[PDB]
């Protein structure tokens, strides 16, 4: 479980609760883009979690990680779980 | 020229102008090959007097002759089918 | 109540050795037992102890828990138990109010009660609404909710709470309904292989065997409802023969379809009431018994029953066939009876074929006589290998008839419950009678729902079709729970499907609860020796309508010998290719058939009296070549088929008869009497053909070329030997009432453009949707309109044209596998939607002399007036099972191969 | 010679067709009203039952060829009075509902919706008050779109008040469990003692059903399953917003159990 | 019941939920509604099932974290997979709200007050050889709870204590005899 | 007088049959339902 690591340095690191997240199922994707968006603008981290079960959504995520124009301190931080037929372009675009 | 994305609002209208003022057209974002695009990557030219026309879609548009199409693609898989290549010559940009 | 027997003795053994001397005491209430038995005296059963101490420990079981599963096998008395408890205490208890559910058959969102997604509101269920019937009740009752159909966890699993210590029924909204001390639920089931033990330790059990039933018991009711004129004689002869051909076929155990004890028991019976005397039934018994066996075995069942009866009849060699006759007394002489009603007028349907009666057909006949007639109404299913015969001699037997209203549906993988109702209610009345609605047919006494398929539709991941448990819940209870919340009736309805061995892929097994509910049996391939016979009495009057007066053809040895020799070509093409090479080497007698009502189309006059053999045999191998040939993929197999064709027709007549016809092309462009456009209503064999040559075929090629690229993109076509072949057996096809095409070949030569040409050049429209961003299936429901309305209203001869690149949604192909299998695409009008748009049409169906309702003329327009093209990439992935998915895709069509040109014409271009 | 018993059954029928009638019984709503409504009907209803089934009695006679003609009439007949008493007990129940949230917190956009449903009950209502023979509904003037389009208007009125539910659910939190079917019946009927036990049950599970004092405007006990009876420490007040004695039965539970535990361990100790 | 009782109170403590598991016919399911019995709160067991809405979750937990009453979610394995997933975020969210001791919690939009005697607990068992159709859980998801091992429960001391409450006096020669029947019969006897 | 017809009343005699009204008319008779307007479908029609 990553998300207590993560939760001890978005309350070290940042302050007034900036940390934003959201899960990964029937019926969020079409406010995480928004909120992809908006916290891509406030320059706030975004968390994003189980992205192996929406394998049919990740060419609209890679499309607009390739769109956007972030801003600093901007963080996105993602977790998946090993799949098979996941898409190239953003393990390409991304740290592992 | 013009030069379009894939996943773009205005992307029938503008590829509507770009067959009719004889434009030379770039897309940029190419997941595969388009469902409407296929008979004008085919030869598909009914006659009205001296002129040609082409369907794209339900309209019927002029085929004008300074026609030139390219398009783009971000990843050597996806897509094509073995029906939509052996039209279609396929060039792979490779670091070697 | 878990136990059989010898586990309970040895149960009891061990209560003996845990509690020495304190072993037994038994049921202490007998006064209910009484009642019990008064009302199996009621209800004209029989009374066996047995079933009084099962329906004791029942109510026992009832009273101490919550649920009780009846687990049992086909028809061994597990619903007659709760059945008659149901009178035994209600005469003296208080109110047993039923409530009967089947769970498989109506969909899940119905059965539990679902939302709708978008208006957050809530559609109540079927049992939701039950439980609240039952908890509006006083406190002086009792109900007894009955699920009477199979087990999967994922919705037996939403009672737990139900079920439960606690005694709570919740919705998905929140909603919660409890239940009180008075409820009970009831679960008549099969086996419980696949229930997950949560369920299993929940809820109360009866167990019954294969050992508690009693046959005789059974016997004598049935012996109690004869009319007492001839019960002497069948129980003297029952009682001594029955036993020893029971215990022998359940030794044998060679049987087809799996069915029960009490299956066989009543597959055994109802072929009997009626015999007057011994050898009579002795061949009721066999037809009785021997129908669910095969023919290994049927031989020596019948040699084993006339050895072990009096005595052999004289039809000792194949003695299948014994004719009982009441006239005479006869048993058994097989005769063959030929028609003489012969000319093209019979022909002119595809359907309504003249059947020549062979003694199979006769032996066909003779089982389908008792069971058709409005004395016995008996649903039953015919088994077959696939294209042997099944659906021709069903539809004589519906024309021997007398007031019925045949509907016959073509099912297949898709297919539901809504398809079925919505064909019944096009054709039934809605007459509302006490005790709920119900349908009846109009006009008609006896409506039959002649269902084509039923290995073919769908199971889902545990094992259980809903269309064969909806047909189980009609066939048991004679009704269904409509929607809308009401229960409906049926009033007067047979159900008599068909079905093929299940040796293919596709073909799903059948439960036992429907198949040892409703009787079956089996037929053979018709044989050589019968082919030879069908085909010679087809061969004489086609050839006869011409040149009937003159030298070699006539003295019809030579009529039947050709016969034989197609017949030889047959079996050897069968022997040696098979359905593990590709996904369609299929070969039925049908194709013998099609070839031989394809010899009209040929000018085959002879007033210019030829050689003449060379005439007519270069015209029949052709005809052979067009049809066998053009479906074999390796080249080394075109060569083999090639040894086999030329070594038949050396071994038929000399040798060198084939030998160079092969520039020959028989094309619509030129015959007698100048072919040549008008005439939009077809010929009933199509337009007539003739010969020609490659370079006068080349000229006219190049005027409707031409003439085409006049109006359309100018075509840059070049010419060689295989783009005329090519074109010759387009126009071959499309040139015939009713013909679709599948090309299989690979990308980049010309398949649209030559159908576009040949479409042109016989002035037909051809039609293909033109794919946008926003593809539905809504845009292909409305293309579809458009063609069928112009196809089956203005008689125009339409050819539709499907490509790969726009089948983009997967359902595409099971519409166009309905609309060219059957010749309906099923729940596409509406009902309110046929009438002012079938209207123009009852002169027409007035004048013709076509019968029935409007829409079986509409549905025959369209199977003659439509044409399906389809091109199909040869190494795409999915080829393989979209050719095995929808086996009328390559039963329909014809499939020409066109992969790979020559090593020479390359070198020419 | 069995014709006298089918005729002796229909003589039976016959005398059955001229006797029954309703029991008009005077109701009224918060605003004075006063109509005649209609109970009773399991009485009626199970007679119906009773000649229906013994016409399929009757239908297993050997003579039943000679008499089917008067079978078809009684079997009409009574196909058409079944529909029309099982659609005219929902019309009544429904509209006993809501008559008083309507006539309480009045939204015109609603009111004219439900005063013409008013009209189109209360019109019927007093023809069935001038003659009262049951087989009068099998002869009037073309009940039955009638009684449809008054069962459709209501259940569309149930769509427009699916906004005021959520926001009593909003308002008492229990309410997340009872069906809204319920909860418009305890949001209307805020003085039936029928209703308060028939549905109180489900709402507080320990509670199966209470009292009443004297005049029926104060619970003073509560029962359990087997009858376990425990008083209350105080009355508590009816009234007719609903919440607002409610909330009175939950504090007044929690202090009478509070009080009655320190008396015992007081006693105890 | 020790066992039990000290995992659940050590989960509360820590303002977590409690996950019983284990194989089929114990008594996970009534031994949460016991412990809400001596406790003195009330019990509103529920079934998931069928794949419903994440909103119609989300109603059902405003409606437990308004009233303060402990779901017993029975059946939560067997629910829609992605819907698990979302769900897992509200039970975050709720249980935040209780552990930073907070009045007003925040989920589907609006100011939900969440109660301070709430809670929350599920029991399941685990998808094993023949249980059915069941998804496993997600791991983020199994972070929030505190499992708990409830496979075998006692045989003699609940037939001896039931059988001398029921005024019957030799308990414990006749609990020992159930027990060994209950023992033989399903160990020798052939299984069915 | 076709347009003088039309104008005056607000439909056109004699052009639609029998049979052609109730599948066009089919889905108006929910928001029929809904918006109060009584009698058959085509009174709604000829008012829209
Ligand atoms: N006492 C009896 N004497 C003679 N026949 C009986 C008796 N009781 C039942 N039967 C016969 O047993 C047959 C099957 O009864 P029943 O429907 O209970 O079996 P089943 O197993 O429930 O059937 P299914 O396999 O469809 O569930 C009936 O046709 C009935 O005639
Ligand atoms: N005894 C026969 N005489 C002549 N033709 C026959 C005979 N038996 C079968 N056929 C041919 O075989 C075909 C059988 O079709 P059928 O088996 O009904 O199709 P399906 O298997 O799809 O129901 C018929 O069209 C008929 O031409
Ligand atoms: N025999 C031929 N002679 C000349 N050109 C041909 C021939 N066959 C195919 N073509 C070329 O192929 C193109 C059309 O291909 P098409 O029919 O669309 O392939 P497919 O049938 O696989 O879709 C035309 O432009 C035509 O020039
Ligand atoms: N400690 C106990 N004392 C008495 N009865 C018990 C006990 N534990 C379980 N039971 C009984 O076992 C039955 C099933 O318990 P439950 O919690 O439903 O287990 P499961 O959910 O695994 O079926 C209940 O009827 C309950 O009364
Ligand atoms: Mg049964």
């Amino acid at each position: 479980d990553p998300s207590q690591e993560l939760q001890e340095l978005a309350n070290a690191e940042r302050s007034g609760e900036c940390y934003h997240q959201v899960a990964m199922g029937q019926g969020q994707a079409d406010l995480a883009i928004q909120m992809l968006k908006e916290c891509a603008r406030n320059g706030d981290w975004l968390c994003l979690k189980n992205l192996h079960l929406v394998v049919s959504w990740l060419p609209v995520l890679e499309k607009e990680l390739n769109t956007l124009q972030p801003k600093d301190t901007f963080r996105l931080w993602l977790t998946a779980e090993v799949h098979p037929n996941f898409t190239p372009i953003l393990l390409q675009s991304s740290l592992k | 020229l013009e030069v379009i994305n894939q996943q773009d609002s205005n992307f029938i209208t503008a590829l509507e102008l770009a067959v009719r003022f004889g434009k030379t057209l770039i897309i940029q974002e190419m997941d595969g090959v388009e469902p409407v695009l296929y008979p004008l990557l085919r030869r598909d030219l009914v006659a009205q007097g001296p002129r040609y026309v082409v369907q794209i879609g339900d309209k019927i548009i002029d085929y004008n002759e300074e026609f030139r199409l390219f398009l783009s693609t971000r990843n050597p898989n996806p897509f094509i089918p073995p029906d939509a290549a052996s039209i279609v010559t396929e060039v792979n940009f490779t670091t070697t | 109540s878990k136990f059989t027997f010898t586990d309970c003795t040895r149960f009891d053994a061990l209560i003996k050795d845990v509690f020495p001397g304190i072993e037994l005491k038994e049921v202490e209430y007998d006064e209910l037992s009484a009642a019990l038995k008064q009302v199996f005296e009621e209800a004209n059963y029989e009374i066996i102890p047995n079933q009084i101490k099962k329906a004791l420990e029942l109510y026992e079981q009832l009273c101490q828990r919550m649920g009780v599963v009846i687990v049992g096998p086909s028809g061994a008395g597990k619903s007659t138990l709760w059945r008659m408890l149901r009178a035994a205490l209600c005469k003296t208890g208080k109110v047993v109010k039923q409530y009967t559910m089947n769970p498989k058959a109506m969909p899940r969102y119905q059965l539990l009660g679902h939302i709708d997604m978008d208006t957050r509101e809530w559609s109540d269920g079927v049992l939701t609404n039950s439980a609240r019937q039952v908890v509006r009740e006083p406190q002086d009752v009792s109900s007894w909710i009955i699920c009477d159909g199979d087990i999967d966890p994922e919705w037996i699993e939403s009672l737990n709470s139900v079920l439960d210590d606690n005694r709570l029924l919740t919705m998905p909204s929140g909603e919660r309904i409890q239940f009180g001390p008075n409820v009970n639920f009831v679960f008549e089931t099969h086996d419980l292989s696949c229930a997950s033990p949560a369920t299993i330790s929940r809820m109360g059990m009866i167990f019954l065997s294969d050992e508690e039933t009693d046959l005789n018991s059974l016997i004598k009711s049935w012996l109690r409802n004869q009319p007492a004129e001839y019960r002497n004689n069948l129980e003297n002869w029952i009682g001594d023969y029955f036993e020893k051909a029971l215990q022998w076929v359940l030794k044998q155990n060679d049987y087809v379809v799996e069915t029960s004890l009490v299956g066989t028991v009543m597959n055994g019976l109802s072929h009997l009431h009626g015999c007057r005397d011994h050898d009579e039934f002795i061949i009721n018994l066999i037809r009785g018994l021997g129908g669910n066996l095969n023919m290994k075995s049927r031989l020596e069942f019948t040699k084993e029953v006339f050895h072990w009866a009096r005595e052999s009849p004289p039809d000792f060699h194949k003695p299948m066939d014994t004719y009982y006759d009441s006239t005479r007394g006869r048993l058994a002489t097989y005769v063959l009876k030929k028609p003489e009603d012969l000319t093209a007028d019979d022909f002119s349907n595809g359907l309504t074929l003249p059947v020549i009666q062979t003694p199979d057909m006769q032996r066909g006949l003779d089982y389908f006589k008792p069971w058709l007639s409005s004395d016995t109404k008996q649903p039953f299913i015919l088994v077959g290998p696939e294209g042997c015969g099944k659906g021709m001699l069903l539809r004589y037997a519906f024309s021997q008839l007398r007031s019925t209203q045949i509907a016959t549906v073509h099912c297949s993988a898709q297919t539901t419950s809504r398809h079925l109702l919505q064909k019944l209610s096009q054709t039934c009345m809605v007459i509302s009678t006490n005790t709920g609605r119900v349908y009846r047919p109009k006009d008609c006494e006896r409506l039959v729902l002649y269902l084509k398929d039923i290995n073919l539709p769908k199971l889902d991941k545990w094992g259980t079709s809903t269309l064969v448990a909806f047909l189980q819940q009609v066939l048991t209870y004679q009704g269904f729970y409509d929607e809308n919340l009401e229960w409906v009736g049926l009033e007067n309805i047979q159900i008599v499907a068909s079905m093929s061995a299940g040796g293919r892929l596709g073909r799903h097994k059948l439960t036992t609860r429907f198949t040892s509910i409703v009787r079956l049996c089996s037929i053979d391939y018709p044989e050589r020796e019968q082919l030879q016979t069908i085909y010679g009495a087809y061969l004489e009057p086609v050839l006869h309508k011409n040149l009937k007066n003159h030298s070699i053809w006539g003295s019809s040895s030579k009529i039947y010998l050709l016969a034989g020799s197609m017949v030889q070509v047959y079996e050897q093409v069968r022997a040696k290719f098979t359905v593990d090479d590709y996904s369609h080497y299929f070969f039925t007698p049908c194709i013998l058939t099609q070839w031989v009502l394809g010899l009209f189309r040929y000018d085959l006059e002879g007033g210019s009296s030829n050689h003449p053999l060379d005439y007519v045999l270069e015209i029949v191998a052709y005809e052979a070549r067009r049809l066998f040939r053009d479906k074999i993929v390796g080249a080394k197999e075109l060569h083999l088929f090639d040894i086999i064709l030329t070594s038949v027709f050396q071994g038929d007549w000399g040798s060198d008869i084939l030998d160079n016809m092969s520039d020959s092309f028989y094309v619509t462009w030129g015959a007698r009497h100048n072919s040549g456009a008008p005439g939009q209503p077809l010929p009933p064999h199509g337009k007539p053909l003739g010969k020609l040559n490659s370079t006068d075929l080349k000229d006219v090629i190049k005027k409707g070329l031409i003439h085409y690229g006049r109006d359309n993109q100018n075509l840059d076509i070049l010419l060689f030997h295989e783009v005329l072949e090519y074109m010759s057996r387009i126009d071959r096809v499309l040139s015939f009432p009713g013909g679709s095409l599948l090309l299989a070949g690979r990308s980049g030569v010309g398949r649209r453009t030559i159908t576009s040409l040949v479409s042109h050049m016989h002035g037909a429209v051809l039609f293909s949707p033109k794919i946008s961003r926003g593809y539905e299936l809504k845009q292909f429901k409305n293309d579809l309109k458009h063609v069928l309305q112009l196809a089956g209203i203005e008689a125009q001869q339409v050819v539709l044209l499907l490509e790969d690149y726009q089948f983009v949604h997967p359902t595409f192909l099971e519409m166009i596998n309905s609309l060219l299998s059957s010749g309906e695409v099923p729940g596409l009008y509406t009902l309110e939607e046929l009438e002012p748009l079938l209207l123009p049409l009852k002169d027409q169906a007035s004048q013709d002399g076509f019968f029935g309702p409007v829409f079986n003329y509409f549905t025959y327009r369209i199977q003659q007036n439509l044409h399906i093209v389809l091109i199909m990439d040869s190494a795409n992935s999915n080829f393989m099972i979209n050719c095995e998915s929808n086996p009328a895709l390559h039963k329909k069509c014809q499939v020409l191969w066109m992969e790979g040109w020559s090593n020479s014409s390359m070198k020419k271009i | 010679q069995g014709e006298v018993t089918i005729r002796e059954a229909l003589r039976e029928l016959d005398l059955w067709g001229v006797g029954a009638v309703f029991t008009l019984i005077d109701y009224e709503d918060s605003q004075s009203r006063t109509m005649k409504l209609i109970k009773d009907w399991k009485d009626i209803v199970n007679q119906v039952g009773d000649n229906r089934c013994l016409l399929q009695s009757l239908k297993d006679s050997p003579y039943y060829k000679g008499f089917e003609d008067k079978v078809s009439i009684w079997e009409r007949k009574l196909a058409e009075l079944d529909e029309y008493l099982q659609n005219l007990n929902h019309i009544q129940r429904k509209w006993v509902y809501l008559e008083p949230i309507f006539g309480r917190g009045a939204l015109p956009k609603e009111q004219t919706r439900f005063n013409r449903v008013d009209e189109d009950f209360r019109s019927i209502m007093t023809d069935i008050k001038k003659d009262n023979r049951v087989t009068t509904l099998t002869t009037h003037a073309g009940i039955r779109n009638s009684l449809l389009t008054i069962l459709d208007q209501l259940q569309r009125c149930q769509r427009s008040l699916n906004e005021f539910l959520e926001e009593k659910r909003s308002a008492f939190p229990r309410f997340y469990f009872i069906g809204d079917d319920d909860l418009l019946e305890i949001l209307g009927q805020s003085t039936n003692p029928s209703v308060i036990q028939s549905h109180l049950k489900k709402l507080f599970a320990g509670i199966n059903s209470v009292c009443f004092d004297e005049k029926s405007k104060h619970i003073t006990a509560m029962k359990s399953l087997e009858g376990e009876v425990v008083p209350f420490k105080n009355k508590v007040p009816l009234s007719n917003n609903v919440e607002t004695w409610l909330n009175d039965l939950a504090l007044e539970m929690k202090k009478t159990l509070e009080q009655l535990l320190k008396e015992c361990v007081t006693t105890g100790r | 019941t020790d066992k039990c009782y000290l995992t659940l109170t050590q989960a509360m403590k820590m303002g977590l939920g409690g996950n019983p598991y284990g194989p089929a016919g114990t008594g996970k399911t009534e031994s949460v509604k016991a412990l809400g019995g001596l406790l003195g709160r009330q019990v509103l067991v529920f079934n998931c099932d069928e794949g419903i809405d994440v909103k119609s979750m989300g109603r059902i937990f405003v409606g437990l974290v308004k009233c303060g009453a402990w779901g017993c979610f029975d059946e939560f394995n067997r629910l829609e997979e992605s819907v698990l997933s979302a769900v897992s975020m509200q039970i975050q969210t709720i249980q935040d709200a209780l552990k930073n001791h907070r009045t007003v919690c925040e989920l589907l939009g609006k100011e939900v007050e969440v109660n301070s005697n709430s809670g929350i607990f599920i029991t399941m068992n685990p998808a094993g050889k023949g249980y059915g159709g069941r998804q496993k859980l997600p791991d983020n998801l199994k972070q929030l709870f505190r499992p708990v091992a409830m496979s075998h429960p006692d045989n003699e001391l609940i037939a001896e204590v039931i059988l001398y409450s029921e005024g019957f006096k030799d308990a414990k020669v006749l609990s020992r005899k159930l027990v060994a029947i209950f023992n033989l019969s399903r160990e020798l006897l052939t299984p069915q």
